[PDB]
């Protein structure tokens, strides 16, 4: 996985230059950003658990699928259903706080369109849940950095479907 | 950079982030521009560090520019010149990066074996390092100089 | 050795490479059914059928119109020949070449469809214009099928297709303007008289 | 007056092509005239 | 028509040269990505209608084109468009085949700008499906022949415009 | 050539190239570089193959170059030998091509309305090819022979 | 076949086999034991592949599985996989046969109609060939994967 | 008319693009053979007689053009002949010197074949005699300039005919 | 693994059949050539590192693989790469001593290919490295055992290729 | 110099300056800003170039500064030093005039027999050169280092 100044670092060494102006100029972007970052990402650790429960209570229950012949019918699977959104959230967060989707991509996304396939999990009932807490860390985040952490769920949305 | 190494552990751990980790992300960013500004005036110095580096390598030890030594030759000594600006480079990406990771992950690791299979003295390669921190040192402020020494003097503890 | 070599050294190639008849003569397919049998060569003679009639435009526009007429092609009930002159008694045949354009024009484009040239001279105008007026389509159509032009050229089994004239005069280039014409490209009746 | 447009492209000349050869492989094979500690930490590739 | 093999050869012939070291370097060079070219034009017959679906759904329709008033308006028009797209389409895979411009300038160029001019239909629409039509092969073949394929579709863009 | 002949198929039936078509393209770009060492080898050895296939014709048939000879003379025999390096370069293009839509362009279609035109004898003409063809399978391997003279037979056989 | 198309083509120029034909023939037989090694190989394990592309079918596109879907219900499930079943055993003469003539002859001219009148969706039927072609390039070598995937994709995009 | 800085920066200006890699590589191709083209265009200046001198003796005269009843008989005819031959050396010139054909198509080139219709002219005696000119300056200018001397000369030879 | 013994034995028993003398002038074929083969493992493994030194001096490094870009390029990078050299030089020794190529197909060549695929390895620069050990090796040992330990470098060649 | 080696070329041949003769002066006019900023270099790196190639050159033989050696002591050694510093100065004089007529007359013209008179080692005299070849050479960019390293050559070879 790659944060921005790793990225920009890697993206230099690769072409064997030295920083100039432009990577600086990339590097003091991502420096000038730093307190909407931890901010948010404080208020969502302090907030996390809330979080899942206005989003399973916003896109997955009362429905369908918490009925029996659903996947999220049964304790186990719906434990299973909520621990995958806390892991989604947490990743997010890495995500929000590192400026880069590579760790999303790296320990998230890989293999988990096909194991939800084979397992016979809703991905649409999934992307639900993840713009549902896109949302409720939208509202809690307040403005400073409600856009940033809205990016990254929309990448692991994006990436699943 | 600051950013992997205040994150693997969270990741490693399996948690959001913890308020000395957050708030050490924020002297990290807080410094970012005067990072920025000591790493410029490294770039700027590049080719003139190094020439001033190699003097004092080899008036330390000439035994590497000898007939016998891995350095002799015309060639030899620009390649070895180019290694230690490829190091003075590493160190600026430190300094930019605020930590070792991409030092560490370009030029450290496996740098032994490297060097053992080029036959090349390794404790020549710290001297040569150390003389880059001398000339480093010497064209910035004390607080910059101190600042890029805490990176010259990783690299030179890694290298042996 | 230098008795070979050109002369006035071709400074540009391929200046020179296209000089003289179209590559179009001689790379270009030519269908019989008497050597398409069987399934996957019937089809390639019937959709060369569509496109000598109907100008390969409005030809890939056909989906299933004209099936019965495959069903007895397929089955030898019909040759080539009536296949193709059926082709010409069809509606859309009717509403793409004959509906939008002058009767003269009709002619031009009856000839360059079902004999592959232009018209020969104005005493071949006067013959096939005045009948074409005089009983329509569905007599000019069977004129050209049935006339001693398509008998020689191309017999029972075998699709029109563009020929190149040498002669008469003039049937050079004016068959070749046709060719080169795009479906509603230019409208000119080239050959008016 | 019609306009005439262009039919061969001016890089396709004789002159011009042949020293467009030359002008990629001088910038890409050789070096030059700053010092040969610069000139042996060079990747000749820019993002491949 | 000509192919790569067939220019050479014809104009080496104009000049009555027999086969050079440059002429069989010519033949070489192409030789040499021979299976590429047969790779990425079966990919692209295999995936013909969907690369005009997606081609069309960026470029044309959801427009005026498609409203009445546009040229693509009416079922009669669709259908004529979608079938010029597909006649770009078949024709550049047979430029990519054959490694030359030949068949296009011969078969598809020669008085179609001013048969557009005559009938109405939007140059610049057509230049923005067939640069579609680029992108969406560049994606389906990867890396080894979408350049090779995205000259041919650039010299049929610059033909019309 | 083989694509040419495919495309031509193939836009003619107004479809996409079959798979057939697309495995025989296949083995035609496979077979390039033995096709490109055979016709390398006919371009080098040009001189030799005219003159020794010019002798084998002049002691054949003489009667051609004796005074009621159509190439009678010093400037008539030089248009002979430039004819049968004509056709030398066809078969080589021919080879290069894969096969002899280049040769039927370039070099028979026609013929006869040419050479009855010139008053040569035709036959002779064909007995020179056949020469030409001996004299070039003798300076090749038994399969890259049998190659060549599949194009050599074709000339001989439109020759008639 | 490829000694069907070969022969077929020839006949149409009413001539004997050219030797590239000849070498087409010969490379078709030597690979002819390879196509029938990798056909057996799918013929043992037709159940595996029809249920479990069945099963990805069904996961991609339920509508099929719907109430207002055409293969509602148990039976209307069963008749898809024999359908699949079916495509199956048509790719594998394919492989057998290395040309594609027996299966445009059995299952692919006319399915159009087919899946036409009995309202069945033919996207639908090609995500079921694709999670074939998936589950059977599973169980193959690199070279004999491609091979069968060539076949897959020509079922594809025929049913288009 | 136009050169090759004009071509790019028109071919720029359509576009409305700023001049990029592949523009400037042009300029610096076209900027590199500066002095060849002006040392080759001089050598012609100062051999323009006998160029056009050797060409007509070679080409055109001792035959039926030039006795009675040809269209090169009478001095009024020779005048105008050697003339036409001057014409096209300097516009040839011109060519060379911009680098750009676009001068011959619109100052030599348009309306000279209805015109040798009109007045009875035989195009290919100007073809050959221009090709007799072409051999004498590719001899004259020296192999630094040779192609790229008989590239205008043939463009002139191909509009022609 | 698999000697020429070994295999013998096994080919043997596979027909539960005493050895005759076919067997047995297997058997003394090898035998002829055991002194010969100790003799270059041993000088193998006094000059491993070596041959290790001069094979990247002639093949590897010096060009875009090391610079910045080319994949043994970095301390890790060319670490990987020359134990990877090392490994092929120990197990063509081994190779080479057993009289057969079944160890190195068993513990070299499988899953290798493919393993280098995904690292994004060049083969042809391995199989061009690999050549080079082999020519100092044949060089290094002699006539006697020159040819005997070249099969087993062109074995592991060709198996990588 | 250029000037002088031309003249007396012409006057020994008793005829006019060559065209060729010409061309060489305009080249070397046209050097003499290049050849003037690499003196201004030498001479301004003078001491650091004479103190390196010292301490290389006693690195390689020792024995020099021994018991038994010419060079043994502080002052023998700066005598030592200071022959270097006067081939440094000859070498630029060489640089400047464009050849080496200054070199050759005041510097390797006998001097095998002062060195002999005074038993002093001449191929450490030749190793110390080298050394300051080497110093030198780190000082330059590559076209002047070539330029320069000519005439540290012919010094070398001339010290033979
Ligand atoms: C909103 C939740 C939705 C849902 C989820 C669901 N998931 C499972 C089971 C698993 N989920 C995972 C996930 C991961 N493994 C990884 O390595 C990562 C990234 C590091 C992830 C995200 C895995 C491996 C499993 C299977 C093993 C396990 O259960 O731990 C289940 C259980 C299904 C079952 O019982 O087979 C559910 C229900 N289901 C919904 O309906 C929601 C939309
Ligand atoms: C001395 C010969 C010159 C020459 C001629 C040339 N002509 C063609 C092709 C054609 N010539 C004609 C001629 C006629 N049209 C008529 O109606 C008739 C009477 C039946 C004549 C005389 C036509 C129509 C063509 C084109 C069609 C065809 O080829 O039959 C060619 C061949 C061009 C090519 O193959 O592309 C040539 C070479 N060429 C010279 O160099 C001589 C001066
Ligand atoms: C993306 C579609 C655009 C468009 C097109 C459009 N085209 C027509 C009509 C014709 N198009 C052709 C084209 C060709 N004939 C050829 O032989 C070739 C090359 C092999 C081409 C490209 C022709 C000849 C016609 C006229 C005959 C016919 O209609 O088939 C039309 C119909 C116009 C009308 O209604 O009269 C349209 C709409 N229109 C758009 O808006 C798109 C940009
Ligand atoms: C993946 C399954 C899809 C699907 C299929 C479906 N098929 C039927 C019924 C029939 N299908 C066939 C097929 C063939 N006959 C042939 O000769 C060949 C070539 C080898 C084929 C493929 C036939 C003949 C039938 C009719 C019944 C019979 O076989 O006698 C049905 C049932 C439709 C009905 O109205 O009952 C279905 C549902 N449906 C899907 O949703 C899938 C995409
Ligand atoms: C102070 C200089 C010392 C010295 C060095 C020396 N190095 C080489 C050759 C190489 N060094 C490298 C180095 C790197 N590759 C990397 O990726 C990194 C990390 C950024 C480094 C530092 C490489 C790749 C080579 C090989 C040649 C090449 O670059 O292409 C040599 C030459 C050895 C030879 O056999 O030619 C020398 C002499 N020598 C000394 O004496 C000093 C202590
Ligand atoms: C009743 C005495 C207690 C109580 C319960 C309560 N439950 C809910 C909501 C849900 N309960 C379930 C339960 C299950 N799903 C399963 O698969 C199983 C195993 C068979 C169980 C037990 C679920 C899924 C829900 C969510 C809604 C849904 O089913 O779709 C509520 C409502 C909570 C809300 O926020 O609306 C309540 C109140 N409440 C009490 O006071 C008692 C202690
Ligand atoms: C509705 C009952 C069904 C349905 C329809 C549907 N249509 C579109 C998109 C388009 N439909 C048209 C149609 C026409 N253009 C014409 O000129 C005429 C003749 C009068 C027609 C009928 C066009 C042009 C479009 C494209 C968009 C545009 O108009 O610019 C869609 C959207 C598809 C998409 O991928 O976006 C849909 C859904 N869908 C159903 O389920 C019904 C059966
Ligand atoms: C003779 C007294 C002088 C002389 C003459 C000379 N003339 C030529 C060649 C040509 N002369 C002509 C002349 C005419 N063409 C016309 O239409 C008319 C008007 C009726 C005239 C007078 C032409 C056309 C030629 C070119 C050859 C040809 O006719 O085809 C030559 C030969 C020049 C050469 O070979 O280069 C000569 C020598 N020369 C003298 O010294 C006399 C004073
Ligand atoms: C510009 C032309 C020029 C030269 C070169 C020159 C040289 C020179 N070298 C001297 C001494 C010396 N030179 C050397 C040199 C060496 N010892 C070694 O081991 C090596 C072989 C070598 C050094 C690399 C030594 C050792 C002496 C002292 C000899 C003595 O004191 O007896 C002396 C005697 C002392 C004096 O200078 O008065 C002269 C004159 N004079 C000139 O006019």
């Amino acid at each position: 996985m790659q944060d921005a100044i790793t990225a920009v670092i890697n993206n230099y060494d690769v072409q064997g230059k030295y920083l100039d102006g432009a990577a600086l100029d990339k590097l003091k972007a991502y420096f000038t950003t730093g307190a909407v970052r931890v901010r948010a990402a404080a208020v969502i650790s302090s907030n996390a658990t809330t979080i899942i429960k206005e989003a399973a209570a916003k896109a997955l229950i009362y429905s369908d699928l918490t009925r029996p012949g659903g996947n999220m019918y049964t304790t186990r699977r719906y434990a299973a259903c909520i621990r995958d959104m806390d892991y989604f959230l947490r990743y997010a967060t890495y995500a929000m706080l590192a400026g880069d989707p590579s760790i999303l991509d790296e320990r998230v996304l890989n293999g988990l369109k096909e194991t939800y396939n084979s397992l016979g999990v809703p991905i649409a009932a999934t992307v639900g849940g993840i713009q549902a807490m896109k949302e409720v860390v939208g509202g809690l985040v307040g403005p400073d950095a409600a856009k940033e952490a809205s990016i990254y769920f929309d990448y692991l949305s994006s990436g699943l479907s | 950079s600051v950013l992997t190494k205040a994150i693997v552990n969270a990741d490693a751990e399996a948690r959001y982030l913890s308020p000395g980790e957050l708030d050490r992300i924020k002297s990290f960013v807080a410094s970012g521009e005067r990072r920025l500004r000591i790493a410029q005036t490294l770039t700027e110095a590049r080719e003139r560090i190094v020439k001033q580096a190699g003097d004092q390598l080899f008036q330390i030890r000439p035994d590497v520019v000898s007939p016998g030594g891995n350095a002799y030759g015309e060639k030899m000594t620009a390649l070895c010149l180019r290694d230690l600006d490829y190091y003075l480079r590493l160190v600026t990406y430190g300094i930019v990066a605020g930590d070792v990771t991409p030092i560490e992950e370009i030029g450290i690791i496996g740098v032994k074996e490297m060097y053992n299979s080029l036959q090349t003295p390794i404790p020549a390669v710290a001297e040569g390092v150390r003389a880059m921190k001398n000339v480093a040192t010497s064209l910035l402020s004390g607080d910059d100089a101190a600042e890029a020494g805490f990176y010259f003097d990783y690299l030179v503890g890694a290298m042996q | 050795q230098e008795l070979g070599t050109p002369i006035n050294e071709r400074s540009i190639p391929e200046m020179y490479v296209n000089q003289g008849v179209p590559a179009l003569k001689r790379q270009r397919k030519v269908f019989k059914q008497s050597q398409a049998t069987d399934r996957e060569s019937f089809d390639a003679l019937v959709t060369a059928a569509y496109v000598q009639v109907f100008d390969k435009d409005i030809a890939s526009y056909i989906r299933s119109e004209f099936s019965a007429l495959e069903s007895r092609l397929r089955n030898r009930e019909t040759s080539v020949k009536e296949f193709v002159r059926l082709l010409g008694f069809s509606a859309l045949y009717r509403k793409q070449f004959h509906d939008r354009y002058p009767n003269t024009k009709v002619v031009e484009f009856a000839f360059k469809h079902f004999l592959g040239r232009a018209v020969k001279n104005q005493a071949e105008l006067i013959k096939y214009h005045g009948l074409l007026g005089r009983k329509g389509i569905k007599a000019l159509i069977g004129a050209l099928v049935d006339g001693e032009e398509y008998g020689r050229l191309y017999g029972e089994d075998t699709v029109p297709s563009w020929q190149f004239p040498t002669l008469p005069a003039a049937n050079y280039p004016n068959s070749v303007e046709l060719y080169n014409r795009f479906t509603r490209q230019d409208d000119s009746l080239v050959v008016p008289s | 007056f019609k306009p005439i447009r262009s039919k061969m492209d001016i890089a396709s000349m004789p002159l011009v092509q042949a020293a467009l050869k030359e002008q990629q492989a001088t910038k890409t094979a050789l070096d030059m005239s700053r010092p040969m500690f610069l000139e042996l930490g060079r990747s000749f590739k820019g993002a491949d």
